[PDB]
């Protein structure tokens, strides 16, 4: 026995118990090097992963976890996103007073999760790796620790993940019954087929208890009335980390365990998701225009983009694959991990987040201006930015897979994601001298700690938002090549 | 040979890019770097015309392509037709007035500046793209820059008509997209999107008509067809000179550039389907916008609605199936450019002047400005199609082309020219109205205490130099047909068998 | 051969567009034999319903083998309703598979004849006794080829959709 | 052919059993829609006689860098040439049919090579055949006069 | 009996049935070339699914892709791990094969009525089915597992 394939979480359980020592020893000495111990963690786990790039989809575990290109394509990604997120809280938590040691561990272990969640094989794992990250979420959401109103939410949040894995898990359980006593993927569609239970009951109300625990996961329009309450009070990097990762994982496994043991209820299915899709689509971008607030409006945009993954995900791996939307993936964690340093950098110089307060940061801050700017219309797509590739290439495969009723809603939404997109613009840009508040005229940039990695980890993300959508051909033929999700 | 049609185009981006932060904090050097960046294209421009575009070849010259993403099969085709080079000569030209008018702006002339440079280089890479995609990617990247200068420089509720521009266009540019999306997926055997490979298509009429529709409800808004024209008396009548005079000049001669490019070579025959509709609703288009300008209090909007009455006989020249309809339709465009930008431009100085924004007040000021008079006088005697101006022979060109079409008969033919020829009645009446509100009269309290300074040796240029090549198509019109007809007959060639 | 009865034509579409209308395929039937299929077969070129081969594909192609279409209420060979009801039976295999251009119709087993045929390409006689065999090709041979040469997927689906634009009936008889 | 606006191919007139064309193909300066009017036998005799001066008098126009506009103005003026020789031998007199059609043949090849001359913007070969078509139109004028 | 799920197929090569010690139909139509299927390892194969008569009742072309099977370990009913990997000295299945079978009832699901959602069966009892399985690959990485 040796599941040599499993070493960038072995990478990820090396930091951690790196971490438990240096969170034994001192306690309090090491603010910096601990950091440094995290990140380079993070990166050799990204080096060892393109170290194994070009090995066999081998199932490593006793029929338990399956390393294919294209799980090693989402682990990827979740690991691009808390690289390219991590700096985002150096200075969130020595501003909040809160413990730097065990908010490491938290991000290095809900990356662990989702990173399992990618490979799963196993319904079990399919079940211990997302609510790994999801306890791991309730952890790093109920983590500021000065108000009623967070804990409250992260409270509520807590009620809500449970009853999504469980509804989601009862749905496994008609599955694991309905299917004999098979789990595996590649097994289950078997198990169904050895029992005659193809044309069941059983398995209808397993599809539809696993896609609304999924559509809780993904935070579509019908199970969707979390994100907004849930990201107010709690902090905007965990709000990032989380909303993003927790949509990469999500969407992994709603490839992973919809197109391997359900391609023959496909016609359910795909009517199911388009349900969803088209009601996210519609909905995310509609509430996100009426929002005084700039992270629930910017959870809602979150969740019309990843209403736009799922005609992705209908799409089959043929008629325009999957790659659409991993590149569109690629995209989104790009130009949203930069909106979000944009707003964790409205909150480390000023500390509020009502929208109404970015009326005259042109004139304070035209660099933050500039980079806030050109990350929504990343997300919205007027330019040749990345988002507008993004929605161009899912659109491209919706319409030749003829799904023109999910093209055409997406294009409609996309034009209304680009009216509260450019109604925030209003504010950052323009200023009046007393429509400027008083809680933007004292910006004060200069009380500042060094150069940080906040700014290049942001300015990483704009240029990520802006060239992969001129760049995208080397994207697209790297992602092309990945035909074995069956 | 030369990358040239490429740096035409990414010049203007790439050159106004140099005004990072580059610390000169008022509008003198990034004001004089840009009209020297304009002029700089726009010499450009004229050198790869006047020494490598031979006027006679009807086919795609300073041909150019590049390799951009293969799964679109998404190139860099570059290539300008006969159709195209009166529009890109427009562009070059009236945007280089344009920032020269826009001289005084020094609100955050910074980024005003490069976003007109911004506007001015993709307004070119949507005239010169020879691909679907590329014409797509300058058709929405001709939308946030001047959303941007729309908004912050300009107009009364200059938010609201910003808005509304940017998500008309953009909800008409999705129905854009869905016509470039059918056309390269569902066209033919081997998806492709160079239009040099793309003219030459079966395209039944069940899918050409749909093809069809998805083009012209695009194009429809963007030279304003009377079903989808509420964008425009408020983007246009809400936006300051030096904008709006590149948003009725060229900005909303795109389009029936795409009805001549997209929705005329490459869909013939849902052209011939639906062109005998394009006639009837360009002659109720004429009459209605001219009839909606004596409506309108305010003065831009006059205008604005003018520009929706010169746009119906572009409408009616391209659904003219013929050689001199379409001709007059690619000379209207050229013709009302000059026009529609010099009547902003003049309307906004008269604006800046006056202070005055409607016509109940502003009475006589002709005494007050005699130089925006005279020049504002002889526009609109420009615009009026009255000759020695190039509207004149546009229009007569337009009415040759309906009374010498195989297409239709005398019973529609009859009816199309006393619905039109009723439209050079109406014109006179709201531009004359205009004149004698803003300019004829006398107010007493208006003798010596004001003493309003007269137009001014810069905007006086500004007219001057648009109102000359005005007079020298009117007085000789080759110096726009010449350069299309050969492109025209190869249209043509197509539709008469 | 045994007595062409009625000769009918239905023209197909390969490639992207749905009106390409590469050749067509003009056969026949031994209706003399075969009521039942060859009514229902003639009920499907238009007939007098509203429902018939028109805006139907051929889901599967086979090379060395037959190409399979005729399903209208879905695409991958499960909506076939008849114009008996839905689902009737077979009759009187007289004459058997003997080559290219078969208009044999399919079905799951015995007495399951529904919407579907199938196109014959080469010598396969060893159907009889399952399938009823009917129909045979007189022009366009070469476009049941041009057909067949298409690169298939998985599935076993042709990649470009190969649907039928029109189906009537020809004056013959 | 609902009366206003006949739609689809929208075609060129046809030729009335003449022997008008080129036999290789019909014609290579037929300018595809022209409205020729349905004035009359002796007025398209005379508009033959205005065309044919018309590209009798195309004198000032021949030079360097002006071949194209010899081509346009040559395809338009033979173009109304060839409707109306195709109205006046359609409405010949059955014996001044023969004689005026092979006119009509050896001006319209004469056409043809002169727009080829001024197609390869070969000025050397535009004068050399303008000369005796400057010749066929004073005898196709004097014929018409 | 009923609820056969309509997927009219094109039919098999109909063989002749060299039958086993355990009473299996068994008829290799096309030797596979390559390895032999291993015991444990996820396979993807390709079948029509038939009953004593020949109906159909399953495909894996209704579902246009191979089914992926762990064979040997008893998922599957024996007469897949008898037919395909051979219980008592049967040659094992090569890649890209194909081969049909007559399951017996003993091997098959007795005289039980395998799959009954509402009142109706999937199978009826001693149905003695027909299988024609296409053996097209091994699952690119499978463990014994
Ligand atoms: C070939 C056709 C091309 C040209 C078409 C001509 C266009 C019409 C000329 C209309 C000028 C009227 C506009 C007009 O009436 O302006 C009146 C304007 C005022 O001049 P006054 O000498 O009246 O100005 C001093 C006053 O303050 C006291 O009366 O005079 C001009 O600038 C003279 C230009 C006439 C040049 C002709």
């Amino acid at each position: 026995f040796d599941g040599s394939f499993i070493f960038p979480e072995c990478i990820l359980i090396f930091g951690l118990i790196l971490l438990l020592m240096i969170d034994s020893t001192s306690d309090q000495k090491d603010i910096p090097w601990l950091y440094f111990i995290s990140s380079t963690s993070f990166v050799m786990s990204i080096t060892a992963l393109l170290f194994r790039w070009r090995e066999e989809p081998m199932i490593s575990f006793s029929g338990n976890f399956q390393t294919n290109n294209f799980n090693e394509i989402f682990q990827f990604l979740i690991l691009l996103c808390s690289t390219l997120c991590i700096p985002l809280s150096v200075e969130y938590i020595e501003c909040t007073e809160m413990a730097i040691t065990e908010f490491l561990l938290f991000i290095l272990t809900a990356t662990l999760g989702g990173m399992f969640l990618c490979g799963a094989n196993d319904l079990i794992t399919i079940f211990v790796a997302p609510e790994c990250f999801s306890l791991c979420s309730y952890l790093l959401s109920g983590y500021t620790k000065k108000d009623i109103r967070s804990n409250e939410a992260t409270m509520k949040y807590l009620l809500m993940g449970g009853a999504s894995s469980s509804i989601l898990v009862h749905g496994f359980s008609w599955l694991y019954g309905s299917s004999g006593g098979e789990i595996e993927l590649q097994e289950i569609v078997n198990g169904l087929i050895n029992t005659q239970m193809y044309n069941s009951p059983g398995i209808s109300i397993a599809l539809i208890f696993i896609t609304v625990g999924i559509g809780f996961k993904l935070s579509l329009a019908p199970s969707h009335q979390w994100t907004p309450d849930v990201y107010e009070d709690s902090p905007t990097p965990v709000v990032a980390f989380l909303s993003v990762t927790s949509k990469v994982a999500a969407s992994a496994s709603a490839t992973r365990i919809f197109d391997i043991p359900f391609y023959f209820s496909s016609n359910e299915w795909h009517l199911l998701l388009e349900i969803l899709a088209i009601l996210s689509m519609i909905f995310g971008n509609l509430i996100a225009i009426t929002q005084t607030s700039m992270k629930r409006m910017l959870a809602y945009s979150s969740i019309g983009q990843i209403g736009y993954v799922i005609i992705g995900i209908i799409v089959g791996d043929s008629n325009g694959g999957y790659a659409s939307m991993i590149t569109y993936m690629l995209f989104y964690i790009a130009m949203n991990l930069g909106t979000f340093a944009c707003i964790i950098l409205f909150g480390l110089r000023t500390g509020t987040d009502n929208i109404r307060d970015y009326a005259g940061l042109y004139t304070k801050d035209p660099f933050l201006a500039l980079s806030l700017a050109l990350c929504l219309l990343s997300l919205g797509g007027l330019p040749p930015l990345a988002g507008f590739f993004g929605k161009l290439h899912l659109f491209w495969c919706g319409w030749q897979a003829g799904l023109y009723f999910l093209v055409s809603i997406g294009l409609l939404t996309s034009v209304l994601s680009i009216y509260y997109y450019l109604k925030i613009i209003k504010l950052l840009m323009t200023g009046r001298n007393q429509e400027i508040t008083p809680h933007m005229r004292n910006y004060r940039i200069s009380p500042l700690r060094s150069n940080n990695s906040i700014e290049l980890s942001m300015i990483v993300c704009v240029i990520a938002s802006t060239i992969p959508g001129i760049s995208m051909n080397p994207i697209i033929a790297i992602a092309q090549d990945t035909l074995f999700s069956f | 040979d030369f990358p040239w049609l490429t740096i035409i185009v990414v010049f203007p981006i790439s050159a106004g890019s140099l005004m990072l932060f580059l610390p000169h904090r008022g509008n003198k050097v990034n004001k004089w770097y840009t009209i020297c960046i304009c002029i700089l294209e726009l010499l450009l421009t004229t050198y790869a015309f006047c020494y490598n575009f031979k006027m006679d070849d009807p086919l795609i010259q300073l041909s150019e392509d590049y390799k951009w993403i293969d799964f679109f099969d998404f190139y860099w085709r570059m290539g300008i037709d006969g159709l195209s080079i009166g529009t890109i000569l427009l562009t070059g030209f009236i945007t280089t007035l344009a920032t020269l008018a826009a001289f005084p702006v020094t609100r955050d002339s910074r980024f005003f500046h490069f976003l007109m440079l911004a506007m001015y280089s993709g307004q070119i890479g949507s005239f010169s793209s020879r691909d679907l995609l590329l014409f797509f990617i300058m058709w929405e990247l001709e939308l946030i820059p001047v959303y941007l200068l729309l908004s912050m420089w300009g107009g009364k509720k200059r938010l609201y008509s910003a808005t509304k521009f940017i998500l008309y266009t953009a909800g008409s540019s999705i129905f854009l997209l869905i016509g470039v999306l059918g056309i390269s997926l569902y066209g033919s055997n081997e998806p492709t999107l160079n239009l040099e490979l793309l003219a030459n298509k079966s395209y039944p009429v069940t899918l050409e008509i749909l093809f069809y529709i998805g083009f012209l409800i695009a194009f429809a808004v963007k030279s304003p067809i009377i079903p989808l024209h509420t964008w425009l008396p408020d983007t246009h009548g809400e936006a300051h000179y030096s904008t709006c005079m590149l948003l009725a000049g060229i900005l909303l001669k795109m389009g029936a550039y795409g009805l001549v490019r997209i929705n005329m070579e490459l869909l013939p025959h849902a052209h011939s389907m639906f062109s005998p509709w394009l006639l009837v609703v360009g002659t109720i288009q004429i009459i209605y916008a001219a009839s909606t300008s004596p409506g309108q209090r305010n003065l831009k909007k006059r205008i604005a609605y003018s520009s929706v009455s010169h746009m119906g006989f572009i409408i009616i020249g391209i659904s003219s199936i013929t050689d001199p309809g379409l001709n007059g339709a690619i000379l209207q465009i050229i013709s009302h450019g000059f026009i529609g930008a010099a009547l902003f431009f003049l309307a906004g100085t008269s604006y800046d002047r006056i202070r005055l924004v409607y016509l109940d007040e502003m009475g006589g000021m002709a005494i007050s400005i005699p130089k925006i008079f005279t020049m504002f006088t002889i526009l609109s005697m420009a615009s009026l199609a009255l000759p020695g101006m190039s509207g004149f022979i546009a229009e007569f060109i337009v009415f040759f082309g309906i009374i010498t079409s195989q297409k239709y008969f005398l019973i529609s033919k009859i009816f199309i020219i006393f619905v039109m020829a009723i439209g050079m009645i109406l014109t006179p009446i709201y531009l004359l109205s205009m004149l004698r509100q803003m300019f004829y009269g006398y107010k007493l309290i208006n003798i010596k205490n004001f003493s309003f300074f007269d137009s001014g040796p810069r905007e006086l240029f500004l007219s001057i130099s648009i109102l000359l090549p005005i007079i020298g198509i009117g007085i000789y019109p080759d110096f726009v047909l010449s350069l299309a007809s050969d492109k025209v007959e190869s249209i043509l060639s197509n539709y008469f068998y | 051969q045994s007595k062409i009865t009625h000769k009918v034509y239905f023209d197909i579409s390969v490639g992207n567009p749905v009106g390409k209308l590469a050749g067509r395929i003009v056969i026949g039937l031994y209706g003399d034999d075969v009521p039942q299929t060859v009514e229902n077969f003639r009920a499907l070129c238009t007939g007098e319903k509203g429902f018939g081969y028109k805006g139907s594909t051929f889901h599967r192609v086979i090379r060395d083998f037959m190409i399979q279409g005729g399903d209208f209420e879905k695409g991958n060979g499960t909506g076939g309703k008849s114009v008996y009801g839905r689902t009737f039976k077979d009759e009187n295999f007289k004459l058997s598979h003997v080559g290219p251009g078969v208009l044999s119709m399919a079905n799951a087993g015995p007495n399951t004849n529904g919407s579907q045929f199938f196109i014959c390409t080469i010598k396969t006689s060893w159907l009889d006794g399952r399938h009823v065999v009917f129909g045979q090709v007189i022009e366009g041979m070469e476009v049941v080829k041009l057909i067949e040469e298409q690169e298939t997927d998985r599935g076993d689906r042709p990649r470009k959709k190969v649907v039928i634009a029109d189906c009537g009936q020809l004056p013959m008889s | 052919d609902n009366g206003f606006w006949i739609d689809g191919p929208l075609p060129i007139p046809p030729i009335y059993n003449n022997i008008v064309n080129e036999k290789t193909g019909t014609r290579t300066f037929i300018k595809k829609g022209v409205y020729v009017a349905d004035i009359g036998t002796k007025g398209r005799m005379y508009r033959v006689k205005k065309n044919a001066f018309d590209l009798l008098a195309m004198e000032d126009l021949i030079g360097p860098d002006t071949l194209n506009y010899v081509k346009k103005y040559l395809r338009l003026k033979s173009t109304f040439l060839f409707y109306d020789f195709d109205n006046l031998i359609s409405a010949a007199a059955s014996e001044d049919k023969q004689p005026l059609t092979d006119l009509a043949n050896r001006l319209f090849d004469n056409f043809e090579k002169l727009e080829d001359a001024a197609k390869t913007k070969n000025l050397a070969e535009t004068e050399s055949c303008y000369k005796d078509t400057k010749f066929l139109l004073q005898e196709v004028m004097t014929r018409m006069a | 009996a009923t609820r056969i799920d309509y997927y009219a197929t094109v039919g098999d090569p109909l063989c002749e049935y060299s039958y086993a010690k355990s009473g299996l139909g068994f008829c290799d139509l096309d030797v596979g070339f390559g390895d032999e299927a291993p015991r444990g390892v996820l396979v993807n194969i390709h079948y029509t699914a038939r009953f004593a008569d020949g109906t159909l009742f399953d495909s894996s072309y209704k579902r246009a892709r191979p089914l992926t099977m762990r064979i040997g370990v008893g998922k599957v009913i024996r007469g897949l791990d008898q037919g395909i990997l051979g219980g008592e000295g049967v040659p094992p299945m090569r890649v890209g094969g194909k081969r049909k079978l007559q399951i017996p009832p003993k091997l098959a699901y007795g005289p039980e009525p395998a799959g009954c959602f509402s009142g109706d069966c999937n199978i009826p009892g001693n149905a003695t089915l027909l299988y024609d399985i296409n053996f097209v690959e091994i699952y690119p990485g499978s463990n014994t597992r």
